[PDB]
């Protein structure tokens, strides 16, 4: 089961529903597409990579790599993360 | 409350930094005061002499971001079985995306300038509220 | 070993994982379940290279240590409209703004 997260510039990101439920805000927006009028694709694609990263490395014994964030997207990513509470 | 027990029972320990950070080990002394110890570079290890019931935590030496040790906040050396030291495996947590963004923004902007960033006032306060051992000791208590 | 992928076409991007041992055709069956288009109406690519159905994702250079959860590898996707295939087209993501002076 998948959900579609749509960026402000119209990019459609398809991710597993349980990955998207990482975010309490998305759960509420679902209760199955969600449009994000303020999150551009270069931020939302990273958000989706974070979900994959979290689900994979949460409760795992294998060494955990740093989650990478380019300086240029850090500010917008922060704002997105704060809105999405993740 | 959070303090080492004065057991006087040696316990050898390997600190193993499996993180990409420079690690600051912090010993909580018998009155609960945090005592810093020599840092470990990324991917390195140290054999150290500690004691049963002693309390340790580990931070990024530069930023004070939290780190895990055998998957938890605190490490307490136990009885050495058959001469073998205890393994203290230090790793990154899975930070929230928000705390991770705050780390990167802090690393690029001097605290003087947090107010110049075009963001909601509540995020300026989030940036200023740096990680810090004292705050976590109060929390863990 | 799991590989983490973005399957991309036009302004569509699927985040999914697959086995290194799994095949190109099997990835098309995954795409089929999501976008409701059968394998024969799909072409998959690595960069500009057309991937053959029987090859494993590993053989086509999608390995566990390159296709990572926090940095997934891109597989291009093109549909067949009726008789002939469209060309591979992947709309780039938006551009980040200029670093503020303070950064
Ligand atoms: C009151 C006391 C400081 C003398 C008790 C004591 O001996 N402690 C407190 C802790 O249990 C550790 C132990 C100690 O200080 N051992 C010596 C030591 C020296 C270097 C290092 C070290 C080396 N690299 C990182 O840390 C760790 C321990």
């Amino acid at each position: 089961m998948y959900v579609k997260l749509i960026s402000s510039d119209g990019h459609e990101f398809i991710v597993k529903r349980e990955h998207a439920l990482t975010s309490g805000t998305i759960k509420a927006m679902l209760s199955n597409e969600v449009n994000f009028r303020e999150i551009p694709s270069h931020v939302l694609s990273k958000v989706c990579m974070y979900f994959t990263y979290k689900v994979r490395y949460t409760n795992s014994s294998t060494e955990i790599p740093e989650f990478p964030i380019a300086p240029e997207i850090a500010l917008e990513l922060l704002m997105a993360a704060n809105f999405l509470d993740c | 409350v959070l303090r080492s027990v004065n057991s006087r029972e040696p316990s050898q320990v390997i600190f193993c930094n499996r993180s990409p950070r420079v690690v600051l080990p912090v010993w909580l002394n018998f009155d609960g005061e945090p005592q810093p110890y020599p840092t470990l570079p990324p991917g390195t290890g140290r054999r150290i002499h500690s004691y049963r019931g002693h309390l340790w935590l580990f931070r990024d030496a530069g930023t004070h971001d939290g780190l895990l040790v055998n998957q938890t906040e605190l490490f307490v050396p136990s009885l050495n079985v058959d001469g073998q030291p205890i393994f203290a495996n230090i790793t990154l947590p899975v930070y929230t995306l928000k705390e991770r963004c705050l780390q990167v923004v802090r690393s690029l902007v001097k605290p003087e300038n947090y107010r110049r960033l075009d963001i909601v006032r509540s995020l300026y306060e989030d940036l200023e509220d740096h990680p810090n051992v004292q705050k976590d000791l109060e929390r863990l208590t | 070993m799991d590989v983490f992928l973005m399957i991309r076409r036009h302004k569509t991007t699927i985040f999914t994982d697959a086995k290194e041992s799994s095949t190109v055709f099997e990835l098309k069956r995954i795409v089929e379940g999501i976008l409701k288009r059968p394998p024969d109406e799909q072409r998959l690519y690595k960069d500009d290279q057309l991937l053959d159905d029987g090859k494993t994702l590993g053989e086509c250079g999608f390995t566990s240590q390159t296709a990572r959860p926090q940095a997934p590898a891109t597989v291009g996707l093109a549909f067949r409209a009726d008789d002939t295939f469209e060309a591979l087209c992947i709309e780039p993501f938006s551009s980040p703004p200029e670093l503020p002076d303070v950064m």
